[PDB]
């Protein structure tokens, strides 16, 4: 979706993606890992 | 006090699939009131229900709702958006493209109770079933300084919604039904209504820190504060300790004096905060000066010339915007023992990235972090190389305060890590936060640790659980060295017992401190082995020495002076009036004058 | 700015005559607007005039009205009293006792603009001739704290006033005419005026800093301030220099920080007053810190231990209700060199008084103010006995700050004595208020003193005028040493004079530091002469020394050490590893290893 | 008018009097003083 200038930008073997109805970069990360890029490790719940 | 909660920070990050990010923004804003972090309603599918949502009363950062094909959003308690962080770097109000391929999106958006943001503007964009928002007024609920940052956009090709009720002021109404009409605040207001107000009549003017209204005249009848809070009023300065005196010239004590932290005026600090002369409860002093002994709180006095080079961590000052310590900010952290900020220790520091072009970190360089003793913020270690197998990076780490949370509950994160020990062997304090360490393979050592003792604030828990085996990991060399106190160890070395068992000779803990053996001559006190001066002569048969000075010896090595024991007798040390001393030895190896 | 006086401290003491305090009270009160000191109406009898009182509009004591037998006091304009310092410590306004021996004394007191007073209640006694007074409800004028301390006298045994005009509500008025009533402020407000208001409608709520009323609503809109001035506005508290973050948890740079100066909240401090870390204008610091280096304002920083004794002067702390130094308070000035305030020497230590039944002071305990070195407040010599000629005891005196002023206008009195000289000699700053010195009988001493140089604030004058004779002291040995300056000197001795001609030995004004002759070895440097090291031989060709130091001798006295020129030469001396240096002379005396 | 209990009550040859009408005590100070009990000199005007 996004992008070959974006590589590495969605950590823990999230997917990046490109929203078009806004122009903007996403990624989607595997359960246990919030943020804006996969950096915040879920510690409130499941490890 | 309100239920409070930190919230998400995922700007447009989906979660794994729709149902596992559903299910964390349900575990997230449940029974919720006061949300200190950011409100971030992303990717509810349809036929789906969020009644949970309807609890928050307070948003502290921007209010993003985007990419939501749900019919309802029942935001209808959302009194006051504060919005410390902006999005888009202006915006703390934004409706972005809720529209699914048949473009039916979001349809009814009842925000009754949202009567001023009071940082941040409104930005609405490609909503096309969104209908009965446009023709809410939102004059009254920006503030007066962001009238030409605020953007509308509305399509309007649909025919599926029907108008307001007509009983309500310039036809406006957030949804279907007469409760859903907007609360008019501030543009029916007389000439003498200095802020807002309820009605048009004039005697309805509320007080200036009743940020959306007021039940009432006075400062105790506002719903939400604007800036500050005595505890039942919204206030614009908390009290402070000393309070002029127009007479004398003076700076008079205040028995009322309130300690400003964050919305709050609080009656006194907690524990791992600093309190200013000014009354406040701060993070972090001013450049000139320096956080020094705790008398019970934390004060900060000037030092002389220029201060330390104090280390800003990761999240706040010069290094707000980054995410990790890399290969460019490691350089910044050489000389200093006191970290203002956070510490985080990522994967994309060893992976490599090529968003920023960047070489990766060494582990060796690890060790310009040896001199790293205090943490104001947390502790976050997630990445280790599979080369070492000891955090021996923070071996002199002492205290760490907790000032900022990762989520608001913990403040040291170990995991996912290669290593098999821990090595905290210098940790004593842990003031705030919960201490979680999991996901691990090779690292049980942990049962020992009586966490309760480096607790310093009450209230807190663990979860340190399912790291290897429970039963299978204890009968290979697990447990720790046996000179260990039961009070705890960290590692199965000697010397990373929490304390000793009957001496510790520097930090080994030992039986005894070498008496009628052994080759250095040590004595015991606060459980310690102690050196003494070397001219105590070696006693096989009693005990050798006492105390630290020469005087303590029983018998002197070579030579006697009075009650000290020295090499050589003083042959021209400086005395009085010009007299340098010769002295001469005895039988008894007396140093007579 | 309003026009301020300082006014009167005369309790009930009249000035000589009647028609001498009639002209002191005359000369006090012309063209005053705001009174910082007192109101104080006593002694003016019958066919007189007061118009001169209708312009005071703000008093910051108490009013005393008494024994006044005048027909008419025209306080027209009166609008607010403070009351800073109480009249029998209950009271601020009292109107006591005007009648003569025929019982007709005051009969109207026009007080049309008195709505509120602060700090103090009201005492009437003995008015038998004073109507249309009693009248007035004093619940609008009195504050809410004081309804029990009132007490109200009169007598109405007259019948020669009339009633009011049926125009005002509840009949009240303050004398004859519609334009005399009382505007009620408070007792006619509605539920939700906090404070006072206008008229009996709801939509007339005041400010709460509005102390007598309002034109409008806004906090711009008050008449007179309540506690702070924010220079067209009236405000609570001062703007600080920092302002709490309540996002951050820090303090940031306010840009309207104003330090609270009095009842003003000024820009930046003056010179001679102490600027604080909350932002204020003080003229003393805390028990635990010391005002400390000038680096353009004065800041205070903490001391080690306890700090030093701060003698507390007359007037202020301790000593408040004191008047001059005696024989009691004179041993707490024994060893401090900075007085927090004033030092009155008046003819009362000196002759004896047994109200107190106290001994007289002795002219050698006066040597116990040898160490004074600085006076924040104002200097008020005015008994000297007839044994000294000379102000030995301020021969240490350097800087007078002058933070308090008698008269407003004042700060350095030296008047009445039996002296010869002045012999203040450290004099070298007087930072505010003027310096008279005149009714003395053989002090001439002052047409050199150039006193703009030792003015630190513009706007001063003097009034050292009719001393002795002016032509005829003049040639009896009146003008001073010849090697004075022209810029000024104090008393006939050498070291007397301000600055020297050529160069000073120590405080000696001499034309060369014995170059070429004389016993001491000098030169100059700062116009100074200064010793050099007594290894300098005694040259009577050339100059002799050039520095401090022994390297600076051009030839050396007995023995040369490379540079240095030393009397015997170092024989075990401290050196390196345990060697004490051996050296032995030369034929030209040097010191050989 | 005062009783000899106030003796030297009133400074620089002021005197004394009692004022029967507010049972206080009073000065009368000498063209020059002004003051509670005549102990504060007239410097604004008059030397
Ligand atoms: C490893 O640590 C590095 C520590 O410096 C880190 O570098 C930081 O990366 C951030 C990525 O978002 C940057 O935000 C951050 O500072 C930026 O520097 C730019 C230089 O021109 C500025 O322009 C920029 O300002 C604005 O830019 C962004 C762009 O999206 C805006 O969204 C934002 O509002 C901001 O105002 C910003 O100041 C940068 N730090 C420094 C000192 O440059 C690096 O990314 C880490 N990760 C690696 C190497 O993978
Ligand atoms: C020489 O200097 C002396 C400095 O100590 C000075 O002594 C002071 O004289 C003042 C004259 O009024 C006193 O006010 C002052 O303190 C008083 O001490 C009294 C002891 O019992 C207190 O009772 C008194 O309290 C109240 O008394 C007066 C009485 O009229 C009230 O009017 C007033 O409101 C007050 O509240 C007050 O505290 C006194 N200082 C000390 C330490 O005793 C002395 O008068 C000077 N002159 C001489 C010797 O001629
Ligand atoms: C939120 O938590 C409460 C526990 O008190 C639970 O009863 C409720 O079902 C939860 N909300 C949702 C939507 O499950
Ligand atoms: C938005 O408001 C800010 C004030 O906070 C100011 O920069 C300007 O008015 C607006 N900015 C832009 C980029 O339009
Ligand atoms: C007050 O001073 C002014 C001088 O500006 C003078 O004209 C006036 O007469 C004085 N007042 C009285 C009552 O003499
Ligand atoms: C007068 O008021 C004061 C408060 O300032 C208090 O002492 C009391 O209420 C009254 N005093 C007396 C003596 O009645």
């Amino acid at each position: 979706e996004c992008p070959l200038s974006h590589d590495g930008y969605c950590l823990h073997d999230g997917v990046c993606m490109y929203i078009e109805a806004l122009d903007k970069y996403a990624c989607n990360c595997v359960v246990g890992y919030i943020g804006e890029r996969c950096q915040y490790r879920d510690l409130k719940w499941w490890e | 006090e309100k239920k409070v909660c930190q919230g998400t920070s995922n700007k447009l990050t989906q979660l794994g699939t729709f149902e596992d990010h559903f299910l964390s923004l349900q575990r997230m804003f449940n029974n919720c009131e006061v949300v200190l972090g950011n409100l971030e309603i992303t990717y509810v599918q349809r036929n789906y229900d969020l009644s949970f949502l309807k609890t928050i009363q307070e948003v502290a950062g921007y209010v993003l709702i985007a990419l939501n094909t749900v019919e309802r959003i029942p935001l209808e308690n959302l009194q006051i958006i504060r919005g410390n962080m902006y999005y888009e770097n202006s915006y703390a109000l934004a409706v972005l493209s809720n529209y699914d391929a048949n473009k039916t999106g979001l349809k009814e958006l009842p925000m009754r109770n949202l009567q001023e943001i009071l940082h941040g503007a409104v930005r609405f964009s490609n909503n096309p079933a969104l209908c009965n928002v446009e023709s809410i007024q939102w004059r009254d609920i920006v503030s007066s300084d962001f009238l030409s940052n605020m953007s509308m956009d509305f399509q309007n090709h649909l025919g599926s919604c029907q108008k307001c009720d007509p009983s309500c002021p310039n036809g406006s109404c957030w949804g279907a039904g007469e409760e859903n009409c907007q609360k008019l605040t501030k543009i029916i207001c007389a000439q003498q209504c200095s802020g807002r107000c309820r009605g048009k009549s004039p005697s309805d003017c509320c007080h200036n820190q009743c940020a959306a209204g007021c039940t009432g005249p006075r400062e105790s009848d506002c719903l939400v504060c604007r800036k500050f809070r005595d505890e039942a009023t919204c206030k614009d300065t908390c009290p402070p300790l000393m309070l002029y005196n127009p007479t004398t010239y003076q700076m008079d004590v205040n028995p009322e004096g309130k300690y400003s932290f964050g919305a709050t005026c609080v009656k006194k600090c907690p524990r791992n905060y600093v309190v200013t002369d000014h009354g406040s409860c701060v993070r972090a002093c001013g450049a000139d000066s320096y956080e020094m002994e705790e008398d019970g709180v934390r004060k900060c006095k000037k030092c002389e010339g220029p201060c330390r080079k104090v280390c800003n961590g990761i999240g706040i000052g010069e290094f707000k915007d980054s995410l990790s310590i890399n290969a460019t900010n490691i350089k910044h952290f050489k000389n200093c023992t006191s970290i203002s900020g956070d510490l985080h220790i990522l994967p994309v520091a060893f992976r490599g990235d090529s968003f920023t072009h960047t070489p990766p970190l060494d582990p060796q360089e690890l060790d310009i972090l040896k001199t790293v003793k205090e943490i104001t913020g947390f502790l976050l270690i997630q990445a280790w190389p599979e080369n070492r197998t000891d955090l021996h990076a923070f071996e002199n780490l002492e205290i760490i305060r907790g000032r900022t949370k990762q989520h608001g509950q913990f403040s040291l994160a170990v995991v996912s890590l290669n290593i098999t020990s821990l090595g905290l062997r210098s940790l004593k304090e842990i003031s705030d936060g919960d201490v979680i360490i999991s996901g691990n393979k090779n690292l049980c050592y942990a049962n020992t640790i009586n966490w309760k003792k480096l607790f310093g604030t009450s209230g807190q828990k663990t979860k340190i659980i399912s790291n290897r085996g429970e039963n299978s990991c204890k009968a290979t060399g697990q447990v720790c060295h046996a000179l260990c106190s039961p009070e705890g160890c960290w590692g199965p070395e000697p010397r990373d017992c929490v304390s000793c068992r009957n001496v510790s000779r520097g930090r080994e803990c030992v039986d005894k401190c070498n008496l009628l053996e052994g080759e250095p001559r040590e004595f015991v006190e606060n459980s310690e082995c102690i050196q003494c001066h070397p001219e105590c002569l070696p006693q096989a048969m009693n005990i050798t020495c006492t105390g630290r000075g020469p005087d303590n010896c029983i018998q002197c090595a070579h030579y006697i002076d009075g009650p000290h024991c020295v090499k050589t007798c003083p042959a021209g040390v400086m005395g009085e009036n010009n007299t340098l001393v010769w002295k001469y030895a005895d039988a008894g190896h007396v140093c007579h004058l």
